[PDB]
């Protein structure tokens, strides 16, 4: 159930984020392949960016969020004193 | 289902069929350890940066 | 005089981060280094179904699902 | 139980600068109170101080002939005591008239129901502490699809009155206890049913089925 | 005609200080009948809402093409 | 002195956004990254027809 046959033909990377795996809800870590992943059909995402297994389908939700927060605080306190006395 | 998951399930079924609930539960716990609690049906491929 | 600078960068997916990198370079570099950022799933006993396992009969897979689910319950209760 | 809303009373102890954002009217009443059939519950009262430089210009006239405008800035430490409460159902209140609890979040914490520092769609954030916001739902359907059963609030000094009148710091029934906020070393927590909360990394798709596989 | 094709059944308004008089003269903060309650505005902490039928309101992300048919498929 | 800048960008479809991008580059980059910005449909029972 390898994908090298498709890669030799299409010359594309395989989408490395795939569902159908086990998941340890306690430790929050992937466990093991439960669904069967096959690359018989050499299925591809519509945009032609990744090779996906025949048992998955992708919704293209191409989204980006950017937050930038900058904050500058400056304080300057300057003080001088001059006392002069003279007795003649 | 994958080949390995099916094989483990068949082993548990056979152990239950042998009326041996002792290693049946052990085999089930091994299944839990190897394949975890849930199965992921949907992910979101992406990236993040802070 | 007292200077104190702290930088902290935390990345998930994309090229390994280095300080002199620009968000343009990082954003253009996620073409192959994508990572699962969110996931949803179902309890595995939901997948132990007669139609999903041809090799075994229905009454058997019912008991199989029961014992798997009680194994999960024990695994939860212990921890 | 029925959660009729919250309100944070603000009392100015010096100046009139702090209570312009630390006060929160109750959504249903439009005032620092609770709706009919609800008993206000004292959640927590704490004091807060902040320094500010207020600039003011005044026209001083000496001898009715020497008139001059003088502008001066004063650095004052305004102090205000805020008292936050919450409206619990007094008795067999009409159902489902009230509000729904969509989780709370702070600028440093997360809202585990939505896994985000914001309120879900159709939800309104109400200010409850200096940094705590509560997500309240007006629509009944949107809340019922976006809420969790609520048990009550309690503080480090006043416990939950719905314990099983003694007011202990314990969530009644099968409601779980999770931290909500820490205000000056005082813990504030809430109570939600333990079945809905989980590890949280994997959001389970708990919609159908509503019954286990029915046997032949 | 344009309004009929571009409007929703309306029950009435109410504010935080005065509820809806069409409740079922007492004026309560409740939408009569099957009219749903949705927030309209928050003016200085005062809540103003409206009442519309629950049949038209939905999740809203999918606009229905709910035009014809005006009856379920009639059985043979 | 006190500076406070907040920038927030939210993009649907198109090239992954980065701050230095020009709207020209972004607009010329949607040629393959198009997403559903609006959708209409029918109830499920409407398709279960003889
Ligand atoms: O000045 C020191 C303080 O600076 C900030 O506080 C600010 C505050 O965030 C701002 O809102 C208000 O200034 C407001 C300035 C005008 C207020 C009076 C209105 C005047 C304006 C001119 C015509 C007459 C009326 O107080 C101070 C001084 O900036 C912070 O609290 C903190 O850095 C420090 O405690
Ligand atoms: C470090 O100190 C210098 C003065 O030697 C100052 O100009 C600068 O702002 C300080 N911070 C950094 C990040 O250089
Ligand atoms: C930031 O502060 C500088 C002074 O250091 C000031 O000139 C500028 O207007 C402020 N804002 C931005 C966006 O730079």
């Amino acid at each position: 159930t390898g994908f090298q046959i498709c890669k030799n033909a299409l010359k594309l990377p395989v989408l490395e984020v795939l569902p159908g795996g086990g998941w340890d809800n306690l430790r929050n870590v992937d466990m093991g392949r439960v669904m069967d992943l096959t690359y018989t059909n050499c299925k591809t995402t519509e945009d032609g960016q990744y090779i996906i297994p025949d048992e998955v389908y992708t919704i293209p939700q191409k989204e980006s969020n950017l937050e930038m927060n900058s904050e500058v605080l400056e304080s300057w306190m300057n003080y001088q004193s001059t006392t002069s006395l003279s007795i003649n | 289902l994958s080949l390995g998951f099916t094989k483990a399930l068949m082993d548990i079924c056979d152990q239950l069929e042998k009326n041996q609930t002792k290693m049946a539960t052990y085999l089930a716990e091994l299944l839990i350890l190897n394949y975890g609690t849930h199965v992921i049906t949907s992910v979101d491929a992406g990236a993040a940066l802070v | 005089l007292s200077n104190r600078t702290n930088s902290r960068v935390q990345s998930f997916g994309g090229v390994p981060f280095y300080p002199g990198i620009t968000l343009e370079t990082w954003q253009k570099g996620i073409t192959n280094h994508l990572v699962a950022i969110d996931r949803a799933g179902l309890p595995l006993h939901f997948f132990i179904k007669p139609d999903k396992l041809p090799g075994l009969p229905g009454p058997l897979v019912k008991k199989l699902s029961k014992t798997v689910e009680t194994a999960v319950r024990h695994y939860y209760t212990f921890n | 139980f029925t959660f009729g809303g919250v309100y944070q009373e603000c009392t100015e102890l010096s100046g009139d600068v702090l209570c312009q954002n630390l006060e929160q009217k109750n959504l249903l009443t439009g005032d620092f109170s609770c709706p009919p059939g609800y008993s206000p519950v004292h959640l927590l009262s704490q004091t807060h101080e902040e320094g500010y430089s207020r600039l003011e210009c005044k026209k001083k006239c000496t001898l009715k002939i020497f008139c001059k405008t003088v502008c001066e800035d004063v650095f004052r430490v305004a102090k205000a005591e805020f008292r936050a409460y919450w409206c619990v159902a007094a008795g067999q209140v009409p159902d489902n008239s009230g509000l729904l609890f969509g989780g709370v979040f702070t600028d440093k914490t997360i809202n585990p129901m939505t896994n985000a520092q914001s309120c879900p769609a159709g939800y309104i954030p109400l200010n409850l502490f200096e940094s705590l916001k509560v997500c309240v739902s007006l629509d009944y359907e949107l809340g019922f699809k976006f809420s969790v059963p609520f048990g009550g609030f309690f503080s480090c000094i006043m416990g939950n009155p719905l314990v099983n009148a003694p007011s202990l710091k314990k969530c009644p029934g099968g409601f779980s206890q999770h931290l909500a906020v820490i205000s000056d070393g005082c813990q504030v927590s809430y109570c939600v049913k333990a079945g809905i909360f989980t590890g949280g990394s994997l959001l389970p798709v708990r919609l159908p089925p509503y019954t286990k596989p029915p046997l032949m």
